[PDB]
């Protein structure tokens, strides 16, 4: 500014001017920005930034590309000076800075935040993950305008941050002025004083790419005025910034947004797609350490593969997730099945159901003295957005989390309004609840409603309620000892993810009538043993679709509704 | 932006009004000189009509409506002295009145923007200092309380009563004497406060809430704080 | 300069299995930008005697010369690799591990200071990842002059200091925070193994400084072998430069003792010198060390091998004297108590680093017992924040922790040997049972070497025993005694048989071990042995008696049940907790009001 520019600034500003003269894709874009602003001013805004495609910068200039990648403090500046000069030259009407943004592949600069260390400080870092906290929007002080009243005129003195500079200039403070020259009181005016707002968000690594079992490492992003309305907790994000250490990143570009598949594994899953004996052996091959319970793991197989997640036009979305509650005597392997479903799914989060430090799983409030304010902590269900969560000891879970899962069940989301924030989050996850009775034991002669120790709304929320009995019987109990005294794990994961990514099933007339007949025949159970609701209609075709996608057919069949009715007869009677 | 000609425009506006007794602003000054009212309401419609009268006669407009809309806190302390420069004689710190503003409607906006119905989600951050018209329900209100503006201190040694101006929520008592007689003296005698000569204001805080159909899909109606003073 | 060429020849000329081991490792670490490499001390002592003795005597002046030679060859590797497909290089920090010696913490003396030192221990704390500098631009505030200072390996009276003068007077310098590089560093604490520490004094500790490439590579609470420099800041401290972690006559006499047929019997006649009686408690204590048959199934759902044993009774009878023998006999075990102890805790403690009040963690006996057993006393005195952790670790071995910044699942192969005097279900359900150096060597060799199994010929007796106990205790269970019998106890019986067949160092099991296993299990069942009606009572009461419930609380039930002679306070609160718990939300409501409303 005040210093004389050398050839080290002039050469870089003429190289960026030559790159902008070669590629008119940013010049017509900033002309579109200006004509949109002129049309809105004529009717009476966009936050003045142009995303630059990095693929045109590698083949045009290798040294400029290398200088951007190793010294952005000496390379970003002159490029934004060229952009402001191009914005002044492209406009010819009378009468603010302009910023930049990048996109594309980075190579070794794109990395996990747990691997982000003290190396490559000055170089720009692209890092993806999940956000945990989003602070309160706070306006700062820049250019306050003061009015001296006895002589009647305006004064103005501006301030400077020590981060928003991406480079170097002399730094020093200045007292917020309270007395003009010689000495007569003067008043403040905030009508014209700018209040650039800033934000401070936290982002850690994603649970699917990280080596799960370890601790997540989070970093802080300081945010400007422009991009303050595009951040919310619970979403997968990819930030692009500069790792400055006065350690934080000066995030300029934010983009809101796993086994490898070969061509030999696709031949094996295409070979196993037309045999009609696949489902039973795939349900039997998940846990060989647990004797019996075939239909329960058949429903667990249909549960971990998923649904369809149908989004209606101009209306609310439809629930694709399925939910399973399992009750019975505490003698069997209900606590041993959660470790298997946690270690064999795509991504899964297991909680004990009692012991959450916050208000539950979904979130918690915290105070920070850094900002001197209150931030949000995301404990669980907001991390897994497409996977599964497992809660054992469901009866020990309090009413606050029960009210929370009453709302996020069919809703498939959540909402929070708190001191200084109001928002709604989306989280379509699937729950696996395991409970125990309050009497300790249960037999067939006791009634099946009071033994559950849960309200009727929670029985209506959960789709499949599986009762496991363990009365002592000498005939069946003879082979458990030799069975526990005596297809694979990396194949079903690839099977489930290929079915989840490629094939979406649709309905046919052959499977609508049989499920209509089954729903109308059960709507019998109301007079004999269990209430049937409208939500159950939806869950009776979800499972069918499931089976139809287990066989990966493009549409459903009648046998999918038949195996769903067989699962219903086992879990209801 | 200049103040030397805009203040002349402000003091020329209040004496040359015939569009809506006679010169109504001078009649309102006669009414405040008769001590019957304490509130001054300034509209932008009279400003627009005076601007039209000045623009149709070939004179320079030097726009007020594009300057009142930004930094009205400087304008409420700057135009107040222009009102204070001329008052009629009565027939029946020294601010007898209270100055307030009101914007122009959409009917005066289509007939040759500044007053749009704004949401609290439509605040963006950068509107801190613009006049805004917010629509919403009111859930939280507080009681009327007297907030001081200037603290009056009296002395028995010199007699010169001093007045300090507070701006924040809190302040400190100026026990040290800053008069024009105690500077050239060895003695620095005690000062006392006056709750009668000090100017107060009827302060009240309120929480405006976001309208129900104006909130987006899934979002919750967040609040905002409004600090009112006077009448 | 000759040492530069010698280290470069050691990097580009060392051969092992007809291949270079440092060149490809440097290329692979440069290609992922790790800025580190693993060198071994055995390779350089096998290569040059002019390097290792000088490294052991003076490491502080030869190590950064080796570091700058590493960066000098790394610059050439980077410019020849960048030109093939698709500036500023930091000083490459080297890590160096070895296993030539393992000196204890008590052998540290005034001699060999600032030399190389390698020792083992347990990391108790690594809470802070503070910041330092590696390259900093400095400027003045008076004559507008700037420069820069660089440091590479020196990270309280040291080299790092600002210049007093460039007149500008004393200290006119301002650090240009816009152009620097930050070198993270850590302050860690290490203590000696508590299984071998004298009884008269607590175990001492040591402080260490950890650099940049090995940051957050060590979880606090494991068997960590650290090699560095024993420097002095008087007080000693350790500069870490390398990290790693987890007599034939003895085996001859152990093989001679293993051939004795009455070996089990003399072992039991040897674990109880003054304990009168209790052979079934002694065999269950000596059989709960290894656990059982750890089997890694190909489906991933492996089975747990360790078991649980619980002591109960009156004070005395060596409830805390046999625990000292199991603390000094077993491979990895540490003595603790209920709700921690004096300046030590079983649960993961958390408190303030007193320097500027920092929050950090104190590993108890739960993280430090990785791969062994844990042994505690006073099970009734447990805090609620530690009970949930031990409740999950006694059945799942994993302990989960999650708080500000640290989220982790600690592996805890920890069997429990507790002693004692909603608690009823955790006592009766989570517990399965209610020379010396040569013995410890045989126990370690058996725990690492073999992986036994079971024959069906001896498994049919277990099936017949299970069928008979389920057919015989059902008479007592349908008679509303309400005390049990599970498949978890059968799996514990299987683990007990695997431990008994494992003690003779055999991979097969026969009836000889299961006949002692059913005799061991029957004492636990004898100790363990010694809704329509209750809900008819409670429900009919509420429903047809006092709907408001007012006037009908703990008094009125005390009357009715008192006058019906069926009340036990445990039974009362049991039916009630059942009602609140069956979510009688009226029982919820009454609990909320009438309960401490009282009547």
């Amino acid at each position: 500014t005040f210093f004389a520019p050398d050839a080290v600034f002039g050469d870089r500003v003429r190289r960026f001017q030559e790159f902008l003269d070669t590629f008119t894709s940013y010049r017509d874009s900033v002309r579109s920005i200006q004509v949109y602003n002129s049309n809105n001013a004529a009717n009476y805004i966009l936050p003045h930034r142009i995303i630059i495609s990095l693929d045109d910068l590698r083949e045009f200039d290798r040294s400029f590309w290398s200088g951007i990648l190793v010294e952005p403090a000496y390379f970003i500046p002159p490029a934004e000076k060229a952009l402001t000069d191009l914005a002044d030259s492209m406009d010819d009407v009378p009468h603010h800075p302009w910023k930049l943004s990048f996109k594309g592949s980075f190579g070794a600069h794109a990395l996990s935040p747990r691997t982000l260390t003290a190396q490559h400080l000055n170089k720009l870092v692209s890092v993806e993950g999940i956000v945990t906290k989003t602070s309160l929007v706070r306006p700062k002080l820049i250019r306050s305008v003061h009015y001296a009243a006895k002589t009647g005129r305006f004064h103005y003195r501006d301030y400077t941050d020590a981060t928003t500079t991406l480079t170097t200039r002399i730094p020093t403070p200045a007292i917020y002025p309270t007395e003009d020259t010689e000495g007569n009181k003067l008043t403040t005016e905030y009508g014209y004083s700018t209040f650039i707002d800033h934000q401070r968000i936290t982002v850690q690594e994603m649970p699917e790419m990280a080596p799960a079992g370890q601790l997540p490492r989070s970093i802080d992003v300081i945010l400007d005025d422009d991009l303050v309305d595009k951040t919310k907790p619970g979403d997968r994000v990819n930030v692009v910034g500069v790792f400055k250490s006065l350690t934080l990143i000066l995030g300029n570009t934010v983009y809101p947004l796993r086994q490898m598949l070969t061509d030999f594994d696709i031949r094996n899953i295409n070979k196993l797609s037309k045999k009609k004996d696949i489902f039973d052996i795939l349900s039997q091959s998940l846990a060989p350490s647990i004797y019996g319970h075939d239909h329960i793991k058949k429903a667990i197989l249909l549960m971990l593969m998923g649904g369809v997640e149908k989004n209606l036009e101009n209306g609310s979305h439809l629930r694709g997730d399925i939910n399973i509650l399992m009750v019975g005597d505490p003698s069997t392997a209900k606590s041993q099945l959660l470790r298997f479903v946690l270690n064999t799914a795509s991504l899964a989060i297991a909680t004990t159901g009692r012991g959450s430090s916050g208000v539950g799983l979904t979130a918690a409030v915290t105070t920070d003295r850094e900002t001197g304010e209150r931030r949000l902590e995301a404990g669980a269900m907001v991390l897994a957005d497409r996977g599964v969560v497992c809660i054992d000891e469901f009866d020990k879970m309090t009413d606050v989390d029960r009210v929370a899962i009453h709302e996020v069940m069919e809703q498939q989301t959540v909402t929070i309004a708190k001191a200084g924030i109001h928002t709604t989050l989306n989280a379509r996850c699937s729950v696996i609840a395991a409970a125990n009775p309050v009497f300790g034991q249960y037999d067939v002669n006791r009634d099946p409603h009071q033994n559950i120790a849960l309200p009727d709304s929670l029985l209506s929320r959960f789709d499949l309620l599986f009762v496991v009995t363990d009365d002592i019987n000498e005939i069946r109990d003879r082979s458990i000892s030799e069975h526990v005294l005596r297809v694979t794990i990396p194949f079903l994961r690839k099977y489930v993810q290929y079915a989840k990514e490629r094939v979406i099933p649709q309905l046919t007339q052959e499977a609508i009538n049989v499920i209509v007949k089954n729903y109308t025949d059960l709507r019998d159970d109301n007079t004999k043993k269990s209430p049937i609701t409208a939500r159950t209609l939806e869950t009776l075709i979800r499972l069918a679709t499931a089976h139809a996608k287990v066989r990966l057919s493009k549409t459903v069949n009648k046998v999918d509704a038949k195996v769903a009715a067989n699962l219903l007869r086992f879990a209801l009677l | 932006v200049d103040y030397n000609n805009l203040f002349n425009e402000i003091t020329d506006f209040l004496v040359t009004f015939k569009q809506d007794k006679g010169p109504k602003y001078m009649a309102m000054l006669q009414k405040v000189a008769n001590r019957e009212l304490n509130s001054v309401i300034i509209d932008l419609d009279d400003i627009l009509q005076y601007q039209n009268e000045k623009f149709l006669q070939g004179t320079q407009a030097d726009d007020l409506v594009s300057a009142i809309q930004q930094n009205a806190n400087h304008f409420t302390e700057l135009f107040c002295r222009a009102i204070d420069n001329n008052m009629p004689l009565p027939t029946k710190l020294t601010r007898r009145y209270f100055l307030y503003f009101k914007p122009l409607s959409q009917n005066c906006a289509r007939r040759y923007i500044s007053s749009k119905p704004l949401s609290v989600r439509q605040i963006k951050g950068d509107f801190l200092g613009q006049l805004i018209t917010v629509r919403g329900i009111i859930t939280r209100v507080s009681d009327v309380k007297p907030a001081v503006e200037v603290i009056a201190y009296t002395c028995d040694q010199c007699g010169y009563e001093v007045f300090q101006e507070v701006n924040s929520r809190t302040f400190t008592p100026l026990s040290e004497c800053t008069s024009e007689e105690c500077s050239q003296n060895q003695t620095k005698g005690q000062l006392f406060m006056s709750t009668r000569a000090s100017k107060f204001s009827a302060f009240q805080e309120c929480k405006i809430q976001e309208l129900s159909q104006q909130v987006p899909v899934g979002h919750i109606p967040r609040s905002l704080n409004i600090h009112v003073n006077g009448t | 300069t000759e040492i530069i060429k010698s280290f470069k020849n050691f990097i580009l000329e060392f051969r092992l299995d007809s291949q270079f081991i440092y060149r490809d490792q440097l290329r692979n670490n440069i290609l992922v930008k790790n800025y580190s490499l693993t060198v071994n001390m055995e390779h350089l002592i096998g290569y040059n005697e002019d390097i290792y003795k000088k490294l052991s005597d003076e490491p502080s002046d030869i190590i950064p010369l080796f570091e700058t030679a590493i960066t000098q060859v790394a610059k050439r590797i980077s410019i020849l690799s960048r030109a093939q497909s698709a500036n500023s290089l930091p000083t490459f920090q080297l890590i160096l591990n070895s296993n030539a010696n393992q000196i204890p913490l008590r052998d540290l003396d005034s001699e060999h200071v600032s030399k190389i030192v390698r020792l083992s221990g347990i990391i108790i704390s690594t809470s802070v990842l503070s910041s330092r500098a590696t390259y900093l631009s400095i400027m003045c505030r008076n004559c507008r002059h700037t420069t820069s200072i660089t440091i590479n390996n020196f990270n309280t009276g040291n080299t790092v200091s600002l210049p007093r003068s460039c007149n500008c007077g004393p200290d006119p310098y301002i650090i240009i925070h816009e152009s620097s590089k930050f070198i993270d560093q850590q302050f860690l604490k290490l203590q000696e193994i508590p299984e071998l520490v004298p009884v008269g004094e607590m175990p001492r500790n040591l402080t260490m400084t950890c650099d940049r490439y090995l940051t957050n590579k060590v979880i606090p609470g494991t068997r960590v072998t650290i090699v560095g420099i024993y420097s002095i800041y008087r007080t000693p401290y350790i500069k870490i430069l390398g990290i790693q972690s987890d007599t034939e006559e003895e085996e001859e006499e152990f093989l001679q003792l293993s051939r004795n047929p009455k070996l089990y019997e003399i072992l039991t006649n040897s674990i109880a010198p003054s304990i009168f009686g209790n052979e079934d408690i002694k065999k269950a204590i000596v059989c709960l060390l290894m656990g059982g048959s750890k089997k890694i199934l190909p489906d991933g759902m492996r089975l747990r091998g360790d078991i649980n044993v619980l002591l109960l009774g009156d004070p005395g009878t060596a409830k805390s004297q046999l625990l000292k023998f199991v603390e000094k006999v077993s491979p990895i075990a540490v003595y603790t108590s209920g709700k921690g102890s004096s300046a030590a805790g079983l649960t993961a403690s958390v408190q303030r680093d007193p320097m500027t009040r920092e929050f950090y963690l104190e590993g108890g006996a739960m993280v430090l017992a990785d791969g062994g057993v844990v042994c505690i006393d006073e099970f009734d005195k447990m805090r609620d924040e530690d009970r949930v952790a031990i409740h999950e670790a006694m059945e799942q071995q994993t302990i989960s922790i999650a708080k500000a910044g640290i989220t982790t699942v600690l592996n805890s192969r920890t069997s429990v040997l507790a002693a004692a005097n909603d608690f009823q279900t955790t006592i009766l359900s989570r517990f399965d049972m209610i020379s010396i150096e040569k013995m410890k060597r045989y126990i370690t060799y058996c725990r690492l070497k073999c992986a036994p199994r079971l024959s069906p010929q001896a498994a049919e007796k277990l099936s017949s025993n299970f069928v008979t106990i389920r057919k015989q205790l059902l008479i007592n269970e349908l008679e509303s005694t309400e005390r049990p019998i599970t498949i978890r106890q059968l799996e514990a019986i299987i683990r007990i048989t695997e431990s008994l067949a494992k003690l003779e160092l055999s991979p097969i099991a026969q009836e000889r071990h299961v006949d002692e296993a059913i005799r061991l299990f029957q004492a636990s069942t004898m100790d363990a042995a010694s809704s329509l009606s209750e809900i008819r009572r409670f429900e009919q009461e509420l429903k047809r008696r006092l709907p408001i419930g007012w006037s009908t609380s703990y008094q009125t039930l005390r009357r009715e049940f008192v006058d019906t002679h069926r009340f036990s306070q445990l039974a009362l609160d049991k039916a009630l907790y059942a009602l609140e718990k069956h979510e009688t939300i009226q029982l919820r409501h009454q609990g909320q009001n009438i309960y401490r409303s009282g009547v």
